[PDB]
């Protein structure tokens, strides 16, 4: 089996810059190389086949270089939907293998999250269990500290976080926290605060309810 | 009155295993043994017969086949196997009665190359057939109309070989022995 | 124009047997090489097993002597029979035409193939109601296995402003989820808002409607 | 023409991974396949499979397919036969032998090697007398060679110079695991009230030698 | 997985005369593009791994004496030894190799046929040095008779033992194409100090009557 090793595993440039992603093989395997892109919840699309010539339909901003054991994609001039995860694939020799890829994010300007909480539903809570959501929408960069605090005190361990990929529009991530509880221990408490530090806030932002 | 053994094997130059050579040995006195216990080979593996009897039996006819590989693919140069050059270039019968001997040849087929396979078919080969076509492969309905393009590909296929490959994509080259035997009399004897 | 459409990627169970079917048009798939490449969860590419032109087969290690492709020139069909699946088979699995066993030059959609001994169970949907601008609502989706959901927003009406969240397994075993909606504020007694959710592996069908309380 | 050597003896309790060598030496083998073959105690022949050292094609037969492995290093000309859990069940003499080429026969074979898979450990022989009945013509003396492990044992009469009429038995194995044989030599009995006539017993696995004297009863 | 049975599984042939030893195929061996059956023949030896004597199923193979030959095609297939001599004496097999599989026939034992030889019998009684042990062993040996079949049974007290006995076997002697066995009858102490007379009964082909071997516990002369 032949490993092929890409570098960076992730990458952030802003719009108009150039990416140059490297491939590495275990042994060489001689121009015998493809360069696929994979969007979000899509299927891979053939960039480059034959380690330097490009498929049908694919614009000239993509270019592939190298040969033996090293090999080098560059997208010149890039689109806000450029944005994806890059394969390469050797077929040298069987069986053909992929390398994990290279993750490729944009970089824009520092935008500050939109913080929203959600108590639980009375449909839900006549079931035993309570939900309690926040909702940080249209940020960046996707690095932000989510706490939650009931009554002033900290909770841990009963919290799941989920992320969006990249807006492809206005490149902004956006963040669910969930807090699920008991209806026992969620009427145990009165004040459930969500607080959201973030480099685009100059202090954290609170948002909280009363039961 | 010896067979030209030495013509095959120590050729200048081999041919692409798509347009694979073919001599025909006949009327004439076989020592194989000028060519068997030489250990230049890297595979020698008979099929039905031993070379240890070879001095020493009869045969109507003989061929010898004459190619170049690479060596992931010396292994289906043999009865009942499957892969691009057993199903494209060169199949060989399932009773194949026979030896492929094959050596590496990086010294003389690799340069810092010319040999070519067919990687398109829409249908494997029979034994002991080739294919020399150049023809557009067309992997649709449209026609082709004899030029190459979307969903018409050159049925060829040039191979890689440089010095600096792995042991597996050096360049080989194969010798098959068929000893053909019928209701006819036999040509091609050992000294005895 | 090429197309390539799968089918029949669900739940099963392990050592059960599942049969993957790909539909192509725009070329004669009897002449070309075709080929199953699956990629794991938050993982890499893998290739599973290729079809050649002239009808010969071949494997991966990992799936030799469970997996058989095929196919069917009389459907223009490609078939991935599994037969003993593991859950570490879990993945997506994508089918491609393939260049002379070289490379993908053109893939489908893919189908997810989840093998587990887990029981399907159909999701709840609870309102996310809106605050006393800007004002954001949505629904939650929760206790749902195995994935995907599919929601909406007023059946497809609005899709400006929303944001689906991938699904977060709990330690129950479960899948939740929740998908969100930025409106104006002037909105909310005026516009009635209503999530379509929709998980096919339980033919679950809920259209909620949200509104502040 | 070609020439097999095999490994040695192996004594194995159950359950020990095991591997034996067959190297070949000669002119041409290149073009051998090498192939294995299992002979229990007291039993005929069976085909176990077959390998071709230069490329390491394998084949084996359904009966052997999934519990054993042939391996073969090209380098030094050697087919390896391999189990990773042996059972009582895989005690007998295992044979490599070659052919020019796969549908040939076996023209060069190995002188074999020796497996022994018991749950027994290394004993030494206990040796008794099989004294001359109290009648003295025709006498006929021996030695019992009892409980050892594992085989074999080597007999000699009168220090190697007595082998006329001299009949050692194959062992047989006692349900104990032990081993056991007899040595008989018939004699005239003149004979017996002049010469002395001692049996030599050596065991090399357990590094046992024994002289025993046989006298008729007093 | 092609089949080979071969018959008889025992031959008995007198020096100078004629063996020959059947091999039925399950399936034909016979490869139509060569127009040559797939079959062998090997000899072994005692304690000697097997020869190759015949391939192609009428080929021998060289170095092979002129008296062996090989004869038939299809699914029968005969080995023919003509004028069998004392080193002929061995087990021999045929095998198919048209496909792997390679097959192997059950074997087949030749030894020589000479004129029945009655066996001389003796019995010997524990040593004395080994009933200190705790374990008594009888032994009865049946020397220079053929045919290899004899029965041997054990009387202690005229009391019919079974299982506790175990035979042994020699190889044909070379010379004179006789055998010999023997017979070890393995007891407690105890069990043999509770009995007096211990017999070793013969009966074989060349005695009129069966010959019986006795001695009593603790007598001398
Ligand atoms: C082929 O060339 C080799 C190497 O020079 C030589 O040893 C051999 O005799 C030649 N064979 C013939 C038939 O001339």
């Amino acid at each position: 089996e032949i490993v092929l090793t890409q570098s960076p595993g992730t990458l952030s440039l802003s719009p108009g810059e150039r990416a140059t992603l490297s491939c590495r093989a275990s042994q060489s395997v001689s121009s015998y190389l493809a360069w696929y892109q994979q969007k979000p919840g899509q299927a891979p699309r053939l960039l480059i086949y034959g380690a330097s010539s490009r498929a049908t339909g694919i614009p000239d901003r993509f270019s592939g270089s190298g040969s033996g054991t090293d090999f080098t994609l560059t997208i010149s001039r890039l689109e806000p939907e450029d944005f994806a995860v890059y394969y390469c694939q050797q077929y040298g020799s069987s069986p053909r293998t992929f390398g994990q890829g290279t993750k490729l994010e944009i970089k824009r300007t520092v935008a500050a999250p939109s913080v929203f909480i959600f108590p639980p539903s009375d449909e839900q809570l006549k079931s035993g269990t309570a939900s309690v959501v926040c909702l940080l929408n249209n940020f960046y960069p996707r690095e932000a500290k989510v706490q939650w605090k009931v009554d002033n005190a900290l909770q841990s361990g009963n919290s799941q976080e989920s992320v969006t990929e990249q807006d492809s529009k206005d490149s902004t991530y956006s963040l669910s926290s969930t807090l699920t509880l008991s209806k026992a221990d969620y009427e145990k408490h009165k004040v459930y605060a969500c607080e959201v530090t973030h480099q685009g806030l100059s202090s954290p932002v609170t948002k909280s309810f009363n039961r | 009155n010896l067979c030209p053994f030495g013509e095959v094997f120590n050729a200048t130059r081999f041919a692409s295993v798509y347009a694979w050579n073919r001599k025909r040995i006949s009327n004439c006195v076989a020592d194989y043994s000028v060519l068997y216990n030489s250990a230049s080979f890297s595979t020698f593996k008979c099929y039905g017969v031993s070379p240890t009897k070879l001095n020493d039996l009869c045969f109507t006819n003989v061929y010898a086949d004459s190619f170049v590989i690479r060596g992931d693919e010396v292994r289906q140069i043999a009865p009942g196997q499957t892969g691009k050059i057993a199903d494209y270039n060169y199949k060989l019968p399932d009773d194949f009665t026979g030896c492929v001997i094959a050596w590496n040849s990086n010294n003389l087929d690799s340069k810092v190359y010319n040999y070519l396979y067919r990687l398109f078919r829409k249908s494997n080969l029979k034994p002991f057939e080739r294919d020399i076509s150049t023809e557009i492969y067309q992997a649709g309905s449209t026609p082709c109309n004899g030029v190459e393009g979307f969903n018409c590909y050159f049925p060829l296929q040039s191979y890689g070989f440089q010095p600096t490959n792995g042991v597996g994509y050096q360049p080989y080259r194969v010798v098959v022995l068929s000893f053909e035997l019928l209701h006819a009399p036999a040509t091609v004897c050992g000294p005895k | 124009q090429v197309q390539l459409v799968e089918s029949g990627g669900g739940l099963i169970q392990p050592g059960g047997s599942l049969r993957l079917s790909c539909a192509a048009s725009g070329f004669t798939v009897s002449s070309n090489y075709m080929s199953w490449v699956r990629q794991a969860p938050g993982k890499g590419l893998e290739w599973v097993s290729v079809i050649y032109s002239g009808g010969s087969t071949f494997y991966a290690d990992s799936v030799k002597g469970r997996f058989t492709i095929s196919r069917d020139n009389s459907k223009s069909t490609l078939y991935l029979q599994m037969n003993s699946l593991r859950v570490e088979d879990t993945a997506v699995y994508y089918c491609a035409r393939d260049f002379g066993d070289f490379y993908f030059d053109y893939w489908g959609q893919g189908t997810l193939v989840t093998v587990s001994s887990a029981s399907t169970k159909g999701p709840s949907v609870f309102p996310l109601a809106p605050s006393s601008g800007t004002a954001a609502l949505g629904c939650l989706v929760k206790d749902y296995f195995p994935e995907p959901v599919t929601v909406s927003w007023n059946s497809g009406a609005l899709t400006s402003g929303v944001h689906t969240f991938p699904a977060v397994l709990q330690s129950s075993g479960l899948y939740s989820l929740s998908s969100v909606v930025t409106v104006p504020s002037s909105s909310l007694g005026t516009q009635t808002y209503i999530c379509n959710v929709n998980h096919k592996p339980s033919n679950t069908k809920v259209d909620k409607k949200v509104e502040p309380k």
